[PDB]
């Protein structure tokens, strides 16, 4: 397995930019996640 | 490595085994709610495989690739003992429930234990008898421990097959006297109490039968030497545990609460 | 601690896109929700 | 007679018990006094406390389960 | 009742009320004064460029720090527990009152003399009087006579409820299947409020609770009047 | 291989990643459902709807922000990460059943996020309640799958604890007694021993609920001779044993961050600090009952409910003066993880005194139920727990990851989330005071200023929330590889580099008798 | 019975680079197959479950 | 030893359970079943059960298990 | 009555070599607590490695909680940065 600063994780560093789409998803997702269940249940 | 520790290879099992774990929740939610049993049998079959293959993977570990330096015992040990301890305490929830209930019998129920319209049965005939039988296979079960010690094949096999031969006639009588029993799980606090703790305990039973089981067909094979046999002292450690929580139920439920 | 220099350097033009960015991905779902309770 | 007095038996924030207890006296004392067509005016000091304390829906409950059969207490 | 930008509790309607108070304040300069004694000692410790990094001997310190804190805790303990038994202390009622918690509204019973018994539902906003408390007022008070130890038996016919007065210094769970006990005892007249205390469903914070204590003449003829 | 590294791990480290980005992921939900209740609660009259919408999200709030945010990041993360690392052992004991503790946990939220998407969700409180959480009130899926979901956390982390007290007791070097190792290790320990003992209680208290639910049991259901009461007793018997387990890493983390940045080899008084954790553990497992002052139990009981409770002030101030007395001689460096330090020794120190008042049972009479409760309990966690969290996070990213924050954006960060977190809590004590009861989507009209004021708090912690994902951003973004790390010879987690090697220890430490 | 563990100890300790999980042969690669299908499939099926339980 | 092990198993605990045997035996044979009341504290019925007709308990035995409405 | 094999017999891998360096009384996977020398540079602690260097931890005194860690190379005698005792390294 790779070793050393930025391989030691899951996810890649090696571009910033693709790496902030990546971390905008990542906690994006769970940000609006409540959101959308609020919406979901209030459309019932 | 300089160490005695085991650096274990890269396995799916974990995974299968929290996905089986999935299975079986969102399955028993389908039967409870959605009239059907097809997610829950899913489950209950990867916990299976799961089970399965991962205790598989701890003989080949041990017994085919000599990882369990005593180090590696000494936490196994441990682990059985600390496993043990968390059940001892998912008991005595079920415990504190029956003696709430029947040390404060409440108005529905006549203000009286048992309550009124319940006949327990007689804690001096099956009850009995189940207690005799746990207690012998506690004798039993010492007695292969000491013939795989003394390095008598022979012997430990059929001290083992006795005390499995045991722990099947306690399931037998229970699952009898599960259906001659006049009252049920829904017969208010009695039936629930009787029931659910008596349940888990014939649930653990049938484990410690089968890890048992599984020591004898391992022992059948050559796996245990005379001084290295963890997985026979777990299934007998378990095994008093089971009778253990046994000798309360009998104290408590069926003795003291008739 | 010590530290070497950045390997590769995140000027503050791309500090404010970066903050931007990430506050939007907070803000905006949510806003959306929010703004729309009324329709729900 | 204003209310239920103190009662030394059910001393503690849960009075379930001293209503029970009450009311079983009463229906206990009324069947005694029927039965020999003795007097039901001896059981009134029961009826008094179970009526100050006990829940109209509980009396109720406990009178429809009397004259059901299914009352679990003994009277 | 609350009032605007309040800090503290409500006034004392009972005197076991006004025992609450004064021990709350008492615990409260306890509060002040450790919290405070803490920010002031980080702020010291971190205010000298002085130094001192070898081994430090703690068994002489760690007798203050026990110590100390014991005997503080025992000045609380000793008038917490005293007020504790105060309320349990018998005191013989003049009157029981029942209290059945509901989805959403509490009922009443007055059954020592006449089977008197009504529902209490908050006000809807719509249909307040001018000058009417939103959230708070409901159709028919708990009417009590004033100056008299009351009996309140509190219970449930679903789920938990819980029947507090603030300025009484009340609150008592409503289980079904239980009867709770608790004494009131109005040093006044007046118009006393409180919420339902245990999450009970959707209308949980729409169910209050509003005693008017009057003279027991007023409350006599009240209670004639609700038969 | 990236299946095989992050699916099917057997390495400590790998698994204490996976943890970290699991409680990041659960913190973004636990913060949205704050705001969701602060939004409703930031002026007077109904926002969503009624108590049930409202009660579903404060539900969801609490689960996800103690068992997907708090216990997933201080023990499957920090404690994955370090244990191994300081007592030179070369993983976990049981390095494979170490993942299934993880991988338990995406499924126990998946069950979480179903309760609340069938049916009209568990609006019961995190304490679920019969009857309101019985088949009636609650009639449906949600709160079986609230009751899953428990089960699935409870099963990881009763896993754990087996797996954190063989490593910690069998996995040592020979020559390092109990009374050698770092009080982070001895923290871990305790939780685990909590965890052991009071997950399968309320794992029989859930089970005996499903049944009362499924099965038509009646241990809750006075109708059948049940007491809803008997549920509390079972739920509580577990629920202060979790509060210490919520705070006894972050004391642990503490301990390491105030030693480390006052420039000292050793904290203060480190058996006192071990007979403080040990004492606190023991005593968490006597008090539940004052949980359960209103309820209707004898004044004796109340009474020994009082006293007990009070006694765990006693050890804990023996930590709070250990800390000072750590600071006391230090060379200081105001480093981000320092302010964090700070701000937990004083924030938790108010939270803990106003646990002391609720623990009179006569005062608890008026407080229960109330926003005082609620006061309390967020000084001791989100000013707490989570400032343990960020200073533990800010100290070890490096050692994580090899790369540096920007401590200029760390220290904007704190002085944000400091002014948000007082500004939302402070003021729900003069609520507490003033009769504002728990688990209200409205109030009465007297109560609008301060619960204005607590909304707007909210957001200023919202503000500081979306800050840190920029500022971790920027770390990997710009990719400062560490060099040179002081006080290694006290600090064994670094000796290793930054990051560390998949393996460590390989060849153990050299530690004679 | 004859002691066979000898013979299982040569296969298990084969320098073949496999894990454990697979180093008894052809019939560990189906098992695992059948087991991961199984889990994958189910997970998804819950999750199909899920969407259907959401709405009435 | 085992050799003591086996002397309990063979000479104590395998009589033991055959004495038990015996006296379960001897008291086996159906007792007259009990007057059906139908008592609001038993045969609870809060949600139908997830088998058969929802009525039935798990390990229903028509000849003792009265239903709410009675013996079958 | 036998039939039962010994670790003598059966025992392999990693157990077996641990098995078999105990009855030589060597320590190759670090079981035990070396035993500490006089710690002088005339009489070092020597300490063994399969490599060229190997982290150190000293309790200077019977007792201490603190262990103090290093990085013991290959060569000259390093010395404990706390209470100055001597460590040789050994490859
Ligand atoms: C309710 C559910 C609960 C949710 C909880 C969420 C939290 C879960 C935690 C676990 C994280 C997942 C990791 C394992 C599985 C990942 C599978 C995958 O594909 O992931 C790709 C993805 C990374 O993509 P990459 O950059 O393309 O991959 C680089 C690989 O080296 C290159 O690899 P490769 O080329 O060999 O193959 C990569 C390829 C294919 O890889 C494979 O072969 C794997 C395929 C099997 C997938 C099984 C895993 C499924 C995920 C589990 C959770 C569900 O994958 C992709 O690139 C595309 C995959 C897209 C799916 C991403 C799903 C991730 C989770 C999503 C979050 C939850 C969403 C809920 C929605 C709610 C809306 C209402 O990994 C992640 O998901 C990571 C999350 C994003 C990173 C955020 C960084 C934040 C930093 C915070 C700091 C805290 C740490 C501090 C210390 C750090 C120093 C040590
Ligand atoms: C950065 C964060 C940014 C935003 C933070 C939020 C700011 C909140 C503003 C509060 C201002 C209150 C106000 O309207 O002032 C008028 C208010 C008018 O006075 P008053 O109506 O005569 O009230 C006297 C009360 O009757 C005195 O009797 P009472 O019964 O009415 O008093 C009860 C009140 C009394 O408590 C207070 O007045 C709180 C003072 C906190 C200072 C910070 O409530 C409490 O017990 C609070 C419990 C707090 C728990 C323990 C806190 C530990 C303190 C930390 C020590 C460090 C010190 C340096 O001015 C003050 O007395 C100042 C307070
Ligand atoms: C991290 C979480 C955490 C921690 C550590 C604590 C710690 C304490 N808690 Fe708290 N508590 C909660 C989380 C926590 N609590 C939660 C979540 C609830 C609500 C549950 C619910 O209903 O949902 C709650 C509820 C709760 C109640 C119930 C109130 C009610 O519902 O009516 C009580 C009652 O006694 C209590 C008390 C205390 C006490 C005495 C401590 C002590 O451990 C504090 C000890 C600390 C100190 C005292 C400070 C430091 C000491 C000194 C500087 C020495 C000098 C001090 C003195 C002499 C006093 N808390
Ligand atoms: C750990 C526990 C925890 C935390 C942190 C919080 C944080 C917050 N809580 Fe709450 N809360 C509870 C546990 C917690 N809460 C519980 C147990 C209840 C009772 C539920 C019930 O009544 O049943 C409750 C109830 C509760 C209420 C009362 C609801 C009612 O009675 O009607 C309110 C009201 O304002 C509130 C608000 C908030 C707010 C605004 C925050 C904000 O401070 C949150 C701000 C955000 C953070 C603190 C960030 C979190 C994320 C991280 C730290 C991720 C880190 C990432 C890395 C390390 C990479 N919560
Ligand atoms: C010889 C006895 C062996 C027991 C085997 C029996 C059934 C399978 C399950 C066993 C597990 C044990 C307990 C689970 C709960 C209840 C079953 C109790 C035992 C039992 O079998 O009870 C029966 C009822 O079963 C019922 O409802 C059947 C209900 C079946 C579904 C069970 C639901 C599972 C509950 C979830 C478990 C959660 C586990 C938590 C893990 C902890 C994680 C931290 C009794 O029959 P009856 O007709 O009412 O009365 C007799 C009248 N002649
Ligand atoms: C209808 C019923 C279905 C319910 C599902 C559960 C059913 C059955 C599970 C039965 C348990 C079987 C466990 C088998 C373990 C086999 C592996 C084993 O025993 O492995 C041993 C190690 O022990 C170890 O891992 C010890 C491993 C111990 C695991 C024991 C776990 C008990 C399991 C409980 C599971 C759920 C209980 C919860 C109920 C609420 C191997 O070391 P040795 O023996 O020393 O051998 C080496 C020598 O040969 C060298 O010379
Ligand atoms: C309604 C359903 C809700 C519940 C969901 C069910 C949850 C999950 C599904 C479980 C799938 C189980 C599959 C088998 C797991 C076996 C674990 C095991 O046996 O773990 C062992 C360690 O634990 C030990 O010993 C001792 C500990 C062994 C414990 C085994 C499994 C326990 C499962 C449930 C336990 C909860 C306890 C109940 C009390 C509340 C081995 O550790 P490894 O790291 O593997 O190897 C180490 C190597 O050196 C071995 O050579
Ligand atoms: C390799 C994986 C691919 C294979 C997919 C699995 C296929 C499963 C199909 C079987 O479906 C079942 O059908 C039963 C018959 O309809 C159902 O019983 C239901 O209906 C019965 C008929 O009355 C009742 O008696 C039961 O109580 C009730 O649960 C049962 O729930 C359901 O699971
Ligand atoms: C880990 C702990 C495990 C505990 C196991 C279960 C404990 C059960 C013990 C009995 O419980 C008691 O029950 C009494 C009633 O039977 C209660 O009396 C209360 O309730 C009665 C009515 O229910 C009143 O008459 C009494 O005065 C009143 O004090 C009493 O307080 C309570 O202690
Ligand atoms: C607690 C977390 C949330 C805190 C507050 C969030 C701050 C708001 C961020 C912006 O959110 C957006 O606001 C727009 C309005 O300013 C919305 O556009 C809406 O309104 C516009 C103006 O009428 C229209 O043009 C658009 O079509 C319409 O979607 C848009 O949807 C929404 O994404
Ligand atoms: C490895 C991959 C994993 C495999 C996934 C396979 C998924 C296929 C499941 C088939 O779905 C079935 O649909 C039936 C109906 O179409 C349902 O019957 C049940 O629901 C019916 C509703 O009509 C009723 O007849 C009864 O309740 C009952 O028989 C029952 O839920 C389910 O078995
Ligand atoms: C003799 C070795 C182990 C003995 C354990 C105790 C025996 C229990 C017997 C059951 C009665
Ligand atoms: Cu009734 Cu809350
Ligand atoms: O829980 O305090
Ligand atoms: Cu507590
Ligand atoms: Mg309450
Ligand atoms: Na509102
Ligand atoms: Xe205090
Ligand atoms: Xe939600
Ligand atoms: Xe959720
Ligand atoms: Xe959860
Ligand atoms: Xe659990
Ligand atoms: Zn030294």
């Amino acid at each position: 397995y790779e070793e050393g600063p930025g391989k030691n994780i899951p996810f890649s560093v090696e571009n910033k930019w693709r790496l902030l789409a990546m971390m905008t998803l990542f906690f994006g997702s769970g940000f609006a996640a409540p959101f959308f269940i609020v919406r979901h249940q209030l459309l019932k | 490595q300089t160490h005695a520790y085991h650096m274990v290879n890269p396995s799916p099992w974990p995974l299968t085994g929290a996905l089986s774990a999935l299975l079986m929740t969102s399955g028993l939610t389908m039967w409870f709610h959605f009239n059907s049993m097809t997610l829950l049998m899913i489950g209950l079959t990867t916990n299976m495989l799961t089970m399965y293959q991962w205790w598989r993977d701890v003989i080949r570990e041990s017994t085919f690739q000599g990882h369990h330096t005593p180090a590696v015992q000494k936490g196994l040990r441990y682990g059985m003992i600390l496993f043990i301890i968390s059940e001892v305490l998912f008991f005595t929830g079920f415990f504190w429930a029956f003696y709430h209930s029947s040390l404060a019998p409440t108005p529905e129920l006549g203000g009286c234990w048992p309550p009124t319209g319940i006949h327990p049965l007689n804690p001096l005939e099956v009850p009995l008898l189940n207690t005799s039988v746990l207690l012998a296979s506690g004798v039993s079960i010492t007695w292969a421990h000491h013939s795989l010690m003394e390095g008598d094949r022979k012997h430990m096999l059929q001290a083992l097959f006795i005390t499995i031969t045991l722990g099947v006639y306690f399931t037998l009588l229970q699952a009898s006297e599960y259906y001659e029993a006049p009252f049920t799980i829904s017969d208010g606090v009695y039936g629930s109490t009787f029931f659910v703790a008596t349940g888990f305990h014939g649930l653990h039973v049938i484990i410690g039968s089968t890890f048992l089981i599984v020591c004898f067909f391992r022992q059948l094979k050559f796996h245990f030497t005379s001084n290295h046999h963890f997985g026979f002292e777990a299934a007998a450690w378990y095994w008093h545990f089971v009778d253990v929580v046994w000798l309360f139920l009998y104290v408590s439920i069926y003795w003291w609460g008739s | 601690i010590t530290a070497k220099p950045a390997k590769t350097p995140t000027s503050p033009k791309e500090q404010a896109i970066g903050l931007s960015v990430t506050f939007l991905s907070f803000l905006l779902p949510a806003g959306w929700v929010l703004y729309h309770l009324d329709n729900y | 007679y204003q209310t239920a007095p103190f009662d030394s038996r059910f001393p503690n924030q849960n009075q379930t018990r001293n209503c029970w207890q009450n009311y079983l006296d009463f229906h206990r004392c009324e069947k005694a006094m029927t039965a020999k067509g003795g007097d039901v005016s001896v059981c009134e000091w029961y009826r008094r406390v179970y009526k100050s304390l006990c829940p109209i829906s509980w009396v109720s409950t406990w009178d429809d389960r009397r004259a059901e059969g299914t009352f679990p207490g003994k009277i | 009742m609350a009032y605007p930008m309040q800090l503290g509790f409500q006034d004392a309607t009972s005197p076991i009320m006004e025992e609450l108070l004064h021990f709350h304040d008492h615990t409260l300069m306890i509060v002040f004064l450790i919290s405070s004694l803490v920010l002031y000692i980080i702020s010291l410790m971190l205010t000298t460029k002085l130094t001192h990094t070898s081994t430090m001997d703690a068994q002489e310190v760690e007798t203050i720090w026990t110590i100390l804190p014991a005997i503080i805790l025992i000045l609380i303990a000793l008038p917490s527990l005293r007020i504790l038994y105060m309320m349990d202390e018998i005191n013989n009622p003049s009157l029981t009152v029942k209290t059945m918690g509901h989805q959403w509204y509490w009922s009443y019973e007055y059954t020592d003399y006449e089977d008197l018994s009504f529902d209490s539902y908050m006000i809807p906003t719509s249909e307040l009087k001018p000058g009417e408390l939103r959230l708070l007022e409901v159709d028919n008070r708990v009417v009590l006579p004033m100056e008299m130890t009351i009996r309140m038996l509190v219970s449930s016919e679903d789920v938990l409820h819980s029947w507090a007065v603030p300025s009484l210094g009340l609150k008592t769970d409503a289980i079904p299947g239980r009867l709770n006990q608790t004494t009131l005892m109005s040093s006044r007249p007046g118009l006393y409020y409180g919420q339902c205390s245990e999450i009970c469903g959707s209308n949980h914070s729409f169910m209050p609770i509003v005693l008017e204590l009057v003279p027991l003449k007023y409350f006599e003829k009240w209670s004639a009047s609700m038969l | 291989m990236f299946i095989n590294r992050w699916l099917f791990s057997t390495n400590h480290k790998d698994i204490g990643t996976l943890y970290l980005l699991f409680g990041a992921w659960a913190g973004m939900v636990g913060t949205a459902l704050s705001l969701l209740i602060r939004a409703e609660l930031g002026q007077p009259g109904t926002l969503l709807g009624d108590d049930q919408i409202y009660n579903v999200v404060v539900t969801a709030h609490a689960f996800v922000m103690i068992f997907f945010m708090v216990m997933p990041i201080m023990i499957g993360g920090f404690g994955n990460w370090l244990v191994p690392l300081m007592i030179g052992a070369p993983d976990m004991a049981f390095p494979r059943m170490n993942n299934m503790s993880f991988w338990l946990l995406p499924p126990s939220f998946l069950l979480l996020l179903a309760s609340s998407m069938v049916e009209a969700g568990a609006g019961t409180g995190w304490t679920v309640y019969p009857p309101l959480a019985g088949n009636l009130a609650h009639a449906g899926a949600s709160v079986d799958l609230t009751i899953f979901s428990l089960h699935l956390a409870g099963v990881s982390s009763i896993l754990g604890a087996i797996n954190f007290i063989t490593t910690i007791i069998n996995m040592k070097p020979p020559a390092m007694s109990q009374y050698q190792t770092p009080l982070f290790v001895w923290s871990v320990m305790i939780t685990a021993v909590l965890l052991l003992l009071s997950l399968p209680v309320l794992a029989a208290g859930i089970t005996m609920l499903l049944t009362d639910r499924n099965l038509n049991t009646t241990f809750f259901d006075p109708a059948g001779g049940g007491d809803p009461i008997l549920y509390q007793h079972l739920f509580w018997f577990f629920g202060h044993p979790e509060v210490y387990i919520l705070i006894l890493p972050g004391f642990g983390m503490i301990s390491h961050i105030v030693t480390y940045y006052s420039g000292k080899k050793e904290p203060f008084g480190y058996m006192g600090m071990v007979w403080a954790m040990m004492s606190i553990g023991f005593l968490g497992f006597i008090v539940w009952a004052h949980h359960m002052f209103t309820v209707g139990m004898d004044v004796d009981t109340r009474a020994y409910f009082t006293s007990a409770t009070m006694i765990i002030a006693i050890p804990t101030g023996v930590k709070v003066f250990s800390w000072l007395a750590t600071l006391h001689g230090g060379n200081i460096k105001w480093s981000p993880a320092m302010m964090w330090a700070l701000g937990f020794i004083f924030l938790f120190t108010v939270g803990g005194l106003t646990g002391i008042v609720l623990a009179n049972s006569s005062l608890d009479i008026v407080l229960h139920d109330t926003y005082y409760v609620v006061a309390h309990f967020h000084y001791v966690l989100s000013m707490g727990a989570v400032f343990a969290i960020m200073g533990g996070f800010v100290h070890w990213f490096p050692l994580f990851s090899g790369y540096t924050l920007n401590d200029t954006w760390a220290k904007i960060h704190f002085a944000i989330m400091f002014v948000g977190v007082n500004m939302t809590f402070f003021p729900q004590h003069f609520l507490g005071l003033s009769g504002m009861p728990r688990r209200y989507s409205d109030y009465p009209d007297a109560y609008t200023m301060w619960n204005t004021i607590s909304s707007m708090g909210s957001f200023i912690s919202l503000t500081a929330v979306m800050l840190m994902v920029f500022i971790i951003w920027e770390a990997f973004a710009s990719k400062r590889e560490v060099l040179t790390v002081d006080l290694t010879t006290t600090n064994l987690e670094w000796l290793n580099g930054c990051p560390p090697p998949y393996h460590t220890f390989e060849e153990p430490t050299y530690v004679n008798l | 019975f004859e002691n066979r563990v000898a013979e299982k100890q040569k296969l298990f300790q084969e320098d073949n680079g496999l894990p454990v999980h697979l180093k008894g042969g052809a019939t560990d690669n189906i098992l695992y197959r059948v087991t991961m299908t199984l889990c994958l499939g189910g997970t998804l099926y819950s999750l199909y479950c899920l969407g259907w339980a959401s709405f009435p | 030893g085992a050799r003591t092990w086996r002397f309990l198993t063979f000479g104590l605990a395998l009589p033991s359970v055959a004495l038990c045997t015996l006296n379960s035996w001897l008291h086996s044979g159906h007792r007259e079943r009990p007057a059906f009341i139908p008592y609001h504290h038993l045969r609870i019925r809060t949600k139908p059960f997830s088998w058969g007709d929802g009525n039935h308990t798990f390990f229903h035995n028509p000849r003792v298990n009265p239903l709410p409405t009675g013996y079958e | 009555g036998g039939g039962v094999p010994t670790d003598e017999e059966q025992a392999t891998g990693l157990e077996r070599e641990v098995m078999l360096a105990a009855r030589k009384g060597q320590d190759p996977y670090n079981i035990l607590a070396p035993k500490a020398t006089s710690g002088t540079k005339e009489d070092p602690n020597l300490v063994p490695s399969i490599t060229n260097k190997r982290i150190v931890g000293c309790i200077c005194e019977e007792d201490n909680s603190t262990v103090i860690w290093f990085w013991l190379h290959k060569g000259e005698a390093q010395r404990c940065p706390s209470c100055g005792t001597h460590y040789k390294l050994v490859p």
